[PDB]
């Protein structure tokens, strides 16, 4: 049917709205009255397991799961089909692993009961195989698409036959899989983890998606040593989604779209353009101030660029600014987004490093202001050197009219930051209250949010969060494998051998991240290196909240470095200018960002001020 | 493959308990040896192992820096020295050995009788 082919859409939007309503009820019944609910958090997490798995299925269907294609795109067309076919078969093996070890978990945890809800725990684990069948469906459709464009080599009826054969073997006679058990053939000794790792790297550099590459690495490690433990480790594929700190990942995404599709960012930009803009290089100040105010609502740099680039570039080019400075400033001011709270990079770090998220937000607040001031200063110097003209001051009536019109938008960060700093709201409760306030703003104070559009925004929020959920739940699986073998301790010994002072360790880490971010996207890098880099930072005595802020700011530079910069591509698309022009125009503005990075590296007491 | 344990009992905080495990019936060097913990009613948790990890002994997160695992190939013995015993470590410690050198002491093939640790 035509409604089955869009099933995760209406099954994830509805569950998302249900979770949103449940959390809203919890927040109101805990604050307005002194009578909190006890079944709210656990039920919301139970719903989020299904929502995240539906997002993963959408990612499988759309082939939007993050990969590293620096070397993959350089192969010839003839030699690329073979690699892509092998990648598809690897994804199929991952999906069958998911199905088998989700069904086993469902049939093993039928006795443990959730205390608050009263239902058995299986109703959570049932999400893993039940959606996985759906995934397989999507996979096949995806492969058929990949075969209609001659992107593979195997006819997609052999893939269907292989899929049903493997499922029948897995649920009829699993013994036939013992042929594939590699521990019957190889005896690598205690250093198997140093083989699978390089195997992982090969898979990473041939274009395998990060989540599937990590899952295949775990499968290889457990097949090479002892398979009997993968029946117990696979639980980490589901226990990593039953997290209350992870529910804030979609909501902070959702409130980053309801603040653009409601026509709110236009009002904020108009207010900034009224207050500033009559200064020297005033339009640059308007750009940076608009990005600073909008960073208190959204938690992504790409959302900031997409939502404000057209407005800011148009306003700057109305005043006779050159294209290079327009593109450079509107691309460099994006990074203020994932620094001022809320941010999604810090939530991912707090999940990976098991750090507090409120402390991460409060710590990262100050570097955002340092970057804002530095960018304003650099823009002022650039415009005063070029000698750009000065716009007339806004009339005292307009400077008040614009503020009154865009007055309810400005209160969003005070709900969020003031809700987190004051301790009234946890980051997830802050996310839900921000979502509710954004709905009230767009639908009832500005009258620009319908119900169909709100549902579409919920669906795309789920779709966006799925590609992070997959990587989260496979990184949690691979982290224990890589941390029981003490690989990070060996790498830390090597670093201490090469770096004398802890400052030398910080410089080496920063150079490594700056070099990697040139070719590797920030989202992929944050799961590629951070699991194997946080333990080194812990061992050499580095504080992990400061390390998280520093790595976030270091990878946010990586979206401006022009071998591979996402912000450069986004700004080039929204500004109708070549990526070369944007890349050249951001070169002067990397100096203030580097200065901020250096002065937070050598003065960590700046960052660790608000949390303490 | 006989793994006979000794040591344990009841102590206060910081009592610094010490446990020993004598192994017989195999090569003390080939087989990965170790200890795991099990609370009175909760799931078993790995504590430590030698010969499992390539370079340094494996320690669990909740027992890192305050548990030390030592080897004596002369008498084929494994020692566990505890430091700063919190009252949450009142459990049973089992000595295990396995023919595969991988760091999972809770799923090792062989296992000894087990010794009780009580912390007040
Ligand atoms: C036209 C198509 C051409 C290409 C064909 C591709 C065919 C290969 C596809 C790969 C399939 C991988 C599936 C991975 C998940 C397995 C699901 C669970 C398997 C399972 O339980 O097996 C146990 C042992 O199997 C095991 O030990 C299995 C471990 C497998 C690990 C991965 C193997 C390494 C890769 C080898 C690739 C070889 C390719 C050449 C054909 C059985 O035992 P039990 O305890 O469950 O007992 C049962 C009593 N209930
Ligand atoms: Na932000
Ligand atoms: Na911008």
């Amino acid at each position: 049917m035509k409604v089955f082919n869009k099933l995760e859409e209406w099954l994830g939007g509805s569950l998302f709205i249900g979770m949103f309503v449940i959390l809203v009820m919890q927040i109101f019944s805990r604050q307005i009255f002194n009578s909190p609910l006890i079944w709210s958090e656990e039920l919301s997490r139970l719903i989020f397991v299904y929502v995240g798995l539906l997002g993963v299925s959408m990612g499988i269907r759309s082939q939007q799961h993050i990969m590293i294609d620096f070397l993959y795109a350089k192969f010839p067309k003839s030699m690329q089909k073979i690699i892509f076919t092998i990648i598809q078969i690897l994804i199929l093996a991952c999906l069958i692993f998911f199905l088998y070890f989700g069904y086993d978990l469902f049939i093993k945890k039928e006795e443990i009961e959730i205390v608050s809800l009263g239902i058995s725990m299986k109703w959570m684990y049932l999400a893993l195989p039940l959606i996985t069948l759906l995934m397989l469906v999507r996979f096949y459709q995806a492969y058929s698409e990949n075969y209609a464009q001659n992107k593979v080599y195997i006819k997609p009826i052999f893939i269907l036959a292989l899929m049903i054969i493997l499922v029948l073997i897995a649920f009829i006679k699993p013994e036939l899989f013992k042929i594939l058990k590699l521990s019957n053939y190889f005896d690598l000794g205690e250093m198997t983890i140093y083989y699978v790792l390089i195997a992982w790297l090969v898979m990473i550099f041939f274009g395998v998606p990060v989540g599937w590459s990590l899952l295949v690495a775990c499968i290889l490690y457990f097949a090479l040593t002892r398979w009997k433990v993968v029946y117990f480790a696979a639980d980490k594929l589901v226990y990593s989604l039953d997290s209350f700190s992870l529910l804030s990942v979609p909501f902070f995404i959702l409130t980053g779209i309801l603040m653009n599709g409601a026509g709110i960012t236009e009002r904020i930009f108009n207010f900034a353009k009224a207050m500033l803009g009559h200064y020297t290089g005033g339009m640059g100040h308007v750009n940076v101030a608009a990005s600073l105010i909008f960073s208190g609502m959204s938690g992504s740099a790409i959302a900031d660029a997409g939502g404000l680039g057209q407005l800011e570039i148009k306003a700057m080019r109305d005043e006779g600014y050159d294209d290079d400075i327009c593109g450079g400033l509107t691309a460099a001011s994006c990074i203020i987004g994932p620094l001022v709270p809320p941010s999604i990079s810090m939530i991912i770090y707090g999940v990976i490093a098991n750090q507090s998220i409120a402390k991460l937000f409060l710590a990262g607040f100050v570097p955002g202001f340092l970057t804002t001031i530095a960018l304003m200063i650099m823009n002022y110097f650039v415009c005063k050197k070029r000698g750009y003209k000065k716009t007339a001051k806004a009339s005292p009536k307009e400077r008040w009219i614009a503020f009154k019109k865009s007055f309810w938008a400005l209160l969003t960060p005070i709900l969020i930051i003031g809700g987190i700093f004051s301790g009234i709201f946890t980051p997830t409760e802050a996310a839900v209250i921000a979502t509710f306030y954004s709905i009230i703003l767009g639908g009832f104070i500005y009258k620009e949010l319908t119900v169909k559009s709100f549902f579409k925004h919920c669906v795309e929020a789920v779709a966006i969060s799925g590609v992070t959920v997959l990587m989260i739940m496979t990184v949690t699986f691979f982290g224990d494998i890589i941390a029981r073998e003490q690989v990070a301790m060996r790498v830390a010994e090597i670093f201490i051998k090469y770096a004398t002072s802890p400052m030398m360790v910080l410089v080496m880490i920063n150079l490594l991240l700056l070099f990697l971010g040139m070719f590797i996207d920030a989202l992929a890098l944050q799961f590629l290196v951070l699991p194997m880099l946080i333990p080194i930072a812990e061992q050499v005595g580095i504080d992990l909240v400061f390390f998280g802020v520093m790595t976030t700011l270091n990878m946010m530079i990586g979206i401006l470095t022009p071998p591979m910069g996402m912000a450069l591509f986004v700004v080039a698309q929204v500004g109708k200018m070549s990526v070369s022009t944007v890349a050249k125009g951001v070169l002067p503005f990397l100096l203030p960002i580097f200065i901020t990075l250096v002065i937070i590296t050598i003065f960590p007491q700046i960052i660790l001020f608000l949390p303490n | 493959v006989q793994l006979q344990e000794s040591g344990g009992g009841l102590v206060q905080a910081g009592g610094s308990l010490r446990l020993s495990c004598t192994t017989s019936g195999f090569n003390f060097d080939d087989y990965a040896i170790g200890w795991f913990r099990q609370a009175p009613g909760k799931e078993r948790e790995g504590v430590s192992c030698i010969h499992c990890t390539a370079y340094t002994p494996y320690y669990a997160r909740s027992v890192r820096d305050r548990f030390t695992i030592s080897s004596d190939n002369a008498t084929n013995t494994v020692f566990l020295q505890m430091n700063n015993l919190r009252p949450e470590d009142t459990a049973v410690y089992y000595c295990v050995a396995d023919a595969t050198r991988y760091p999972y002491p809770e799923f090792y093939d062989y296992v000894g009788q087990g010794t009780q640790v009580t912390v007040s």
